[PDB]
RNA sequence: UUGACAUUGUGAAG
RNA sequence: GUUCUUUGUAAAGUGCCUUCGAAGAGUCGAGUUGUUUGGGAAUGCAGCUCUAAGUGGGUGGUAAAUUCCAUCUAAAGCUAA
RNA sequence: UUGACCUCAAAUCAGGUAGGAGUACCCGCUGAACUUAAGCAUAUCAAUAAGCGGAGGAAAAGAAACCAACCGGGAUUGCCUUAGUAACGGCGAGUGAAGCGGCAAAAGCUCAAAUUUGAAAUCUGGUACCUUCGGUGCCCGAGUUGUAAUUUGGAGAGGG
């Protein structure tokens, strides 16, 4: 990460003595804690699915993951969001009836 | 004579008649008491007393 | 806590047990009065984010709106201008519905002062909402050193100048490049952008 | 109307309360560690035992279930926002700490002096 | 005026 | 400037080891309709529909898939000139 | 029977509070047309006038979900400039910001989310007295469906 010292190029710009600042806390902010993981899975088994989870766990097992993933979009926003959701579906189906 | 004597009546009291009470303005006696104004909680008066501005001069 | 359960509970909204709240809520406000006084906060935990205490001097209102578009109040539907100007039907109203609550609890509760609100329900004909008011007269407010702000006049009625969370939000009050047009008020920003500046030695 | 509806599991198993023979011998129990009164606290803080009291408060008794520190735990089945107590069978039953449904809030208060 | 979605749940059959 | 009260087995700051480090939901975001902006595959605002995540989330002025980097920490609040 | 709780009422109950005026400047909503385009409908006039709601001596904004692509800057507001520029526009008539740079003024902060749990440690009111913008004692009440202390990301907390 060495400057090249002249004004073009890939690594263009002045070459400095480097310094490494410390550690923001703020840059952590969307770190699961031990207490956030324990509340969030004991929520899951109270309330159980949604409507539309549970169809999208049917579509896994009938018409594929890639199907499941253009129905997760619609509902969704982003696709990016799509990919999430059906990561999550496929852990609940190995921990609800295969295992 | 007579509203002096209701003010001996009422010396002391927490309430008195509207008509004895100061006048000033509305406003004026809606605003909050000096005592209100400056309350400040136990964290803040910590910091205050730990870290008051100090007195300096560019000298020496 | 408890106060954590809450907050993760809340968010699964149409999960069976919150589906089954949600029916029977909603029937119960639809019964009372558009505007009545609340006995209590129905999410205690909502309200406590947004600042409520519960001691002497907050008081919690739950407020019914009806939902849809801004018909344009014009006689038989003329408008009298050009056709840019003619639609009736399709307007939006500039405020969101949450601020039309606050709104018309603060005019019911003028001797108190708006502090926040938040959803709670709603149906194909009404949103609900419930407003959290603090008492500026009482006692406990005022020798109160993280609350007696509120006591101060330049505070009296917040939410008709849209001040509370829901009004900045209306009003556009972000930094960033994407709220240039509202960052410091919009029509203050439009009288600096349109007024002629003139010096004694003229530049 | 809360009746003629389907009522989802976790709410109904609320209708469940402990029977008026054990509900007795529990409050039974529960009234020989009442908090001390605030006249008790006058003459003690006017060197100590340690003492031993009912434990009350959202709040603290759920991070007492959390830590595996409560022995036996009372549940209200009147809870109007019944979020607040809905979630506490299955957390007991997560943290192996028995629960029973008891009936009354009310009486619940009556004990610690609320 | 017509269709779609929301309000919108519960049981059976073709 | 002088003077009466010791506030207090009170309060605050600073070194090193270890374990942790809770951070805001019908909200972000998405589609659509209307309005607005210099903001142009859509600048902000609002209605309706859908509706998240936690090494996450927003932004990086051309829509999209894939791989990196940079930068902040929303959906709660106060404050003189 | 009796005594609580929850919710909902009543009183010329004890103590308070809101309305109206003013409105130059300030925070929002709502909202035109004359006019210009040598006609005219998008556009322009204008996010203006009129209409409605709400403040102060200033208001509002404000301690970054910012700007940047640099050897990086560092809350907000205002002036000089950027600039009649990037861009928008029957790409016609017209419209039109922002970052950097100099300067004026400078100021920082706190809640929610943690068990005080070897002790709700908190607070309104009443009453008596007193050094009366308040203080102390005592008694009801509020409050555990959470009032104090402690900690706001720059961190910070529990132990040694
Ligand atoms: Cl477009
Ligand atoms: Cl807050
Ligand atoms: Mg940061
Ligand atoms: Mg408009
Ligand atoms: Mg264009
Ligand atoms: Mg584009
Ligand atoms: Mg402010
Ligand atoms: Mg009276
Ligand atoms: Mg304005
Ligand atoms: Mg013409
Ligand atoms: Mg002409
Ligand atoms: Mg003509
Ligand atoms: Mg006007
Ligand atoms: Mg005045
Ligand atoms: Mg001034
Ligand atoms: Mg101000
Ligand atoms: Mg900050
Ligand atoms: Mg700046
Ligand atoms: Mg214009």
């Amino acid at each position: 990460t060495v400057k090249t010292g002249i004004a073009i190029g890939l690594n263009k710009g002045k070459k400095v003595t480097s310094m490494t600042p410390a550690p923001k806390i703020s840059y952590k902010k969307g770190a699961a804690s031990n207490r956030t993981k324990f509340v969030r899975s004991l929520v899951r088994e109270i309330a159980g699915l949604s409507p539309y989870e549970r169809r999208l766990i049917d579509l896994i097992r009938n018409s594929g993951e890639k199907r499941a993933r253009k129905v997760a979009k619609k509902r969704l926003g982003s696709f990016t969001r799509a990919k999430a959701k059906v990561e999550e579906m496929n852990n609940i189906i190995a921990a609800s009836r295969r295992h | 004579q007579q509203r002096e004597a209701v003010r001996q009546l009422y010396k002391g009291k927490k309430y008195q008649p509207k008509d004895l009470r100061a006048k000033k303005t509305r406003a004026l006696r809606r605003a909050l008491t000096k005592f209100e104004a400056s309350q400040v909680t136990e964290k803040q008066r910590k910091k205050q007393i730990a870290f008051p501005q100090r007195k300096y001069a560019i000298k020496a | 806590g408890a106060y954590k359960y809450l907050e993760e509970l809340q968010r699964k909204k149409q999960s069976d047990v919150l589906r089954f709240l949600q029916r029977v809520r909603v029937w119960e406000y639809r019964q009372k009065n558009v505007i009545h006084r609340a006995a209590r906060p129905t999410r205690p935990d909502k309200a406590r984010r947004l600042g409520y205490k519960a001691k002497q001097g907050f008081v919690i209102y739950r407020v019914r709106v009806r939902r849809g578009n801004r018909k344009r109040p014009v006689p038989k539907g003329a408008t009298y201008g050009k056709p840019t100007n003619q639609g009736v039907n399709e307007l939006k109203y500039q405020r969101s519905l949450r601020a039309t609550a606050e709104e018309r609890v603060g005019r019911r509760a003028a001797n108190l002062r708006v502090l926040n609100s938040y959803w709670v329900n709603q149906d194909s004909t009404y949103k609900y909402f419930e407003v959290i008011l603090v008492d500026p007269q009482h006692k406990a407010i005022r020798r109160d050193a993280r609350y007696n702000w509120i006591c101060d006049p330049v505070h009296k009625h917040r939410e008709a100048r849209g001040l509370t969370a829901t009004g900045k939000k209306s009003r556009g009050i972000n930094k960033g490049h994407k709220f240039n047009n509202t960052k410091a008020g919009r029509r203050k920003t439009w009288k600096r952008q349109n007024t002629l500046s003139l010096w004694r030695y003229r530049k | 109307l809360s009746i003629r509806l389907k009522v989802p599991p976790t709410i109904a198993q609320f209708q469940y309360t402990l029977d008026r023979n054990t509900a007795a011998e529990t409050f039974k129990l529960f009234n020989k560690y009442r908090p001390e009164t605030a006249a008790e606290k006058k003459e003690r803080l006017t060197a100590s035992p340690k003492p031993y009291a009912v434990k009350y408060g959202l709040n603290h008794v759920v991070a007492l279930i959390e830590n595996k520190k409560a022995k036996l735990v009372l549940i209200a089945n009147d809870v109007d926002p019944i979020e607040l107590v809905v979630f506490l069978p299955a957390l007991c039953k997560k943290m192996g700490v028995p629960y029973a449904i008891v009936k009354g809030k009310a009486r619940l208060g009556t004990l610690v002096n609320q």
